[PDB]
C-alpha cells in the first residue's frame, strides 16, 4: 500500500486535491504496469466538502443546500478516471458519510450516481459475533444480474437472501410465542438460515497476529458451492458452530468432526 | 411543515409504532392459545345446543351481550352493541346483561334503566367454565323470571373475520314444557330444573370461548395495521423532514446573497 | 336444594372434588 | 357419543348421546 | 372565436406579451361592439414566468423566489383590463399553473385577489381518482351568498363543506387506527363525507377517453337536490362506489342496483 494523506488541518485546496494525488498514484499501477489497483478514498464526503470550501473562497454562488455550483462536475472529473481501461483497472472503495441521514442530500445523491455497489458494515451483525460484519441484506451491487454473474451465481445469492429474509420474519415469533408452532418446514428455514448466517462469517489473514487463527481467502467457486449445498440441504445434519469462522465448506465438515 | 413540528410528530409516532407492534404480538399469542382451546369448546357448546335444534322449542306469551373490557380490537364491541340495540327496539319486556365493561359503556346510557347486571375482568385472562357459572348463577339469583332470552356474541371464523351472532335462551324451565318435549318421557318436572341450569352455563361458556378468539384475532389484526400505518407515516414524515431541511438552508442562503449583491 | 343451593353450584363442588375465577361482579 | 368438560357432575342426553361434566353434605358425597 | 397564441417554444418576450394581445382582441368586442365576450387563457401563469425570465436581464434585483420585484404591478395593470364594464361583458376563465404544486408561490399567490371565483385543483384528490380534482374546501366564489344563489343553494353548499371539514379533522386518527375506534356518530359523517366526496366527481365529454364513461352535464337543481338527500341520510344504505363517476343522483341509485 502507498498512503496519501490530506489531514483536516490542511486548507480547502489541499483536502480538495489529495484524492486526485492518490488517484495519480493508482493510475500508474494500471497505465504503466497494467495491474488491477485498488483505490481507497476515506471519506468521499470530505472530498465534496473540500470542493465547496474552495468554491466559496473563489466567490462563486453556492447552489442548492450550499454546495458548489460545480458539485456534479467536480465529482465526475474524478470518479471517471476510475475504471477498467484496456491496460488494467482501478477499483475504488469509497467511505461515505451521509449528511443529516439524508440520502437525498445533494452530496450523497450525487455520489450514488457513480457507485456500482455498497458494502454496509453493521454493528448489529458484529454483535452476533459475525465478522466480517457485512449486512447480507442491506449491502448491494449493480452487477448482481444473471446476465452478468450468471444464473447459478445469481440464484444462489437470491437463495441466501430470501432464506435470511424469511428467518428475519420468524425472529419476532420465536421470542414471543416460543420456538415451536414451527413447521417441519419453518424449522428448516431457521436451521439453515442460522447455518448460513455463520457460513457468511470468516477469518481474515489480516487478523492472524491477533485471532491466533488462520486467515481464509475463499474462492468464488467455493463460495457459490458452499452456500449452494446448505440451501440444498446437504449439511442439515451438521451443527451451527461447525460453520462459524471457517473458509470453504470442507472446513465446516472437518470442524464438525472435531466437534464430535 | 416546521422541522420542530415534524420532529414532534415523528417522536410520537415512533412510540405508537413500538407500543402497537408489541400489542400485536401479545394478541397473536393470546389468539393462538384461544384458537386451540376453542376446538373442544365448540364441540362441547354445540353439544349443549344438541337437544333444541334436534327438536323444536318456541315460546308462548333478557338480552345478553358478550365482549370484553379492552378496546383496540376493531369493531368487536360495536358489533354486538349494534345488534343489541336492534333487538331491544324490535321488542314483550326488555331487560339486559353485559359481560365485559365495554358493553356497559357502549349500548349503555340509552339503556341503563334497562340493566340487570354487568361483568368486569373479562378478556385479560382466558375465560373459564367457572366464569360462565358465575354469570349463570348471578342470573338465577336475579328477580328476572325471564321467559325467553338471547345471547349475542362474536363467532370466530378466521383471523380476518368473525360474525356477530345470536343464540336463544329458552332457559324458561316453563317453555321446556311444551308439546315437542312429549317425545322425551320419564322426566321429573324438576330434573329439567337441573338440566336447564346446566345448559345455561354451557351456552354462556361457549359464547365466551368464541368471543375471546374473535377478540384476540381482531386486536392482532388491528394492531398489525396500526403498526404498519405508523411505520409508513414515519417513512413519509422523515422524507418530508429532509426536503424541508434542505429548502430552509437554500432559502436562507439565497436571501443572504440577494441582499449582498444589491449593495 | 331447600338449603338454598342450586345445581351449577353442586356441579361446581363435584367437579372440584374430582377452573378460573377472574370474572368480577359489577352490581349497581 | 360425545363426552366432554376444558377437555373433550353435569349432564347426559339421549335423543346421538352427549355427556357433559363440569354445602358440606354435598362435599362429603363427592369425596 | 378569434385565436391568439404565443406558446412554450417562443422566447420570453413573446410569452410576456401574447396575453396582452389576446386581451386586446377581446377589449375590441367589449367596448367597440358592446358585445358579451368569453375569454379563455391557458395559462396566465406563463406571462408572469416570462417576466421572471427577462427580469434579471433588465438588470433588476430579484424579489422573493427569484421573481421580479414588479410581479404584482405587472399582473395588475394586465389583470385590470380583463373585466366587465358598463359598455360590455367579459366572462374570463384563466388557467393558473402552480409551480411545484406550491400555492404560496408568488405567482399564484398574487392571483387570488383578481378573481371572483376560484377552482383550486388538487393532486391529492386527482390521485384518489376524483375528477375534476377540485378541492371543495379551497374553492370559493363571491356569489356564494344566500341573497344570490338562494338559501336552498346556500345551505346545501355550506352543508357539504361542513361535513367534509369534519371528515377532514377525523382523518389524522383514521390514518393510524382506521375506523374501529370511531364513534357511531363520527362513522356516519365519514360514510356521508365519502359519499359526498364521490358524488362531487363526474365524467366530462372531453375526458370520455379516460373515464371510460359517457360525459354528463348536471343541471343546478339536480345538484342542489342530489346533495340535499345525501346530507339528509336518504342514501345511507347505498354503497360509496354507487356515487362515483355519475351525473344526477338518480344514476347513483341505479349504479347501486347494478353493483347489486
Amino acid at each position: 500500500v502507498a498512503l496519501v494523506y490530506g489531514q483536516m488541518n490542511e486548507p480547502p485546496g489541499a483536502r480538495a486535491r489529495v484524492a486526485l494525488t492518490g488517484l495519480t498514484v493508482a493510475e500508474y499501477f494500471r497505465d504503466q504496469e497494467g495491474q488491477d489497483v485498488l483505490l481507497f478514498i476515506d471519506n468521499i464526503f470530505r472530498f465534496t466538502q473540500a470542493g465547496s470550501e474552495v468554491s466559496a473562497l473563489l466567490g462563486r454562488i453556492p447552489s442548492a443546500v450550499g454546495y458548489q455550483p460545480t458539485l456534479a462536475t467536480d465529482m465526475g472529473t474524478m470518479q471517471e478516471r476510475i475504471t477498467t481501461t484496456k491496460k488494467g483497472s482501478i477499483t475504488s472503495v469509497q467511505a461515505i458519510y451521509v449528511p443529516a441521514d439524508d440520502l437525498t442530500d445533494p452530496a450523497p445523491a450525487t455520489t450514488f450516481a457513480h457507485l456500482d455497489a455498497t458494502t454496509v458494515l453493521s454493528r448489529a451483525i458484529a454483535e452476533l459475533g459475525i465478522y466480517p460484519a457485512v449486512d447480507p441484506l442491506d449491502s448491494t451491487s449493480r452487477i448482481m444480474d444473471p446476465n452478468i454473474v450468471g444464473s447459478e451465481h445469481y440464484d444462489v445469492a437470491r437463495g441466501v437472501q430470501k432464506i435470511l429474509q424469511d428467518y428475519k420474519s420468524l425472529q419476532d415469533i420465536i421470542a414471543i410465542l416460543g420456538m415451536d408452532e414451527l413447521s417441519e418446514e419453518d424449522k428448516l428455514t431457521v436451521s439453515r438460515a442460522r447455518k448460513i448466517q455463520r457460513f457468511l462469517s470468516q477469518p481474515f489473514q489480516v487478523a492472524e497476529v491477533f485471532t491466533g487463527h488462520l486467515g481464509k481467502l475463499v474462492p468464488l467457486k467455493e463460495t457459490i458451492k458452499g452456500f449452494q449445498q446448505i440451501l440444498a440441504g446437504e449439511y442439515d445434519h451438521l451443527p451451527e458452530q461447525a460453520f462459524y469462522m471457517v473458509g470453504p465448506i470442507e472446513e465446516a465438515v472437518a470442524k464438525a468432526d472435531k466437534l464430535a | 411543515a416546521t422541522l420542530k413540528d415534524i420532529t414532534r410528530r415523528l417522536k410520537s409516532i415512533k412510540n405508537i409504532q413500538k407500543i402497537t407492534k408489541s400489542m400485536k404480538m401479545v394478541a397473536a399469542a393470546k389468539y393462538a392459545r384461544a384458537e386451540r382451546e376453542l376446538k373442544p369448546a365448540r364441540v362441547y357448546g354445540v353439544g349443549s345446543l344438541a337437544l333444541y335444534e334436534k327438536a323444536d322449542i318456541k315460546t308462548p306469551e333478557l338480552i345478553i351481550g358478550v365482549s370484553s373490557d379492552r378496546g383496540l380490537c376493531g369493531a368487536i364491541h360495536s358489533s354486538v352493541a349494534k345488534q343489541m340495540k336492534s333487538e331491544a327496539a324490535n321488542l314483550k319486556e326488555v331487560k339486559i346483561i353485559g359481560v365485559g365493561d365495554k358493553i356497559r359503556s357502549i349500548l349503555h346510557r340509552t339503556h341503563s334503566d334497562q340493566f340487570l347486571v354487568t361483568f368486569k375482568e373479562v378478556g385479560r385472562r382466558p375465560p373459564t367454565f367457572g366464569d360462565a357459572s358465575v354469570i349463570a348463577l348471578e342470573l338465577l339469583n336475579s328477580g328476572y323470571e325471564f321467559d325467553e332470552g338471547s345471547i349475542i356474541f362474536n363467532r370466530f371464523r378466521s383471523v380476518i373475520s368473525y360474525k356477530t351472532e345470536e343464540k336463544p335462551i329458552f332457559s324458561l324451565d316453563t317453555i321446556s314444557s311444551a308439546e315437542s318435549m312429549s317425545i322425551y318421557d320419564d322426566i321429573d318436572a324438576d330434573v329439567l330444573r337441573n338440566y336447564q341450569e346446566y345448559s345455561l352455563a354451557n351456552i354462556i361458556y361457549y359464547s365466551l370461548k368464541e368471543s375471546t378468539t374473535s377478540e384476540q384475532s381482531a386486536r392482532m389484526t388491528a394492531m398489525d395495521n396500526a403498526s404498519k400505518n405508523a411505520s409508513e407515516m414515519i417513512d413519509k414524515l422523515t422524507l418530508t423532514f429532509n426536503r424541508t431541511r434542505q429548502a430552509v438552508i437554500t432559502k436562507e442562503l439565497i436571501e443572504i446573497i440577494s441582499g449582498a449583491a444589491a449593495l | 336444594r331447600q338449603a338454598g343451593l342450586s345445581y351449577i353450584r353442586y356441579s361446581q363442588i363435584c367437579a372440584k372434588a374430582v377452573s378460573g375465577s377472574t370474572i368480577k361482579i359489577v352490581k349497581v | 357419543f360425545t363426552f366432554a368438560s376444558t377437555q373433550v357432575s353435569g349432564s347426559v342426553t339421549v335423543n346421538s348421546v352427549q355427556l357433559l361434566a363440569e354445602e358440606i353434605q354435598i362435599r362429603i358425597e363427592a369425596n
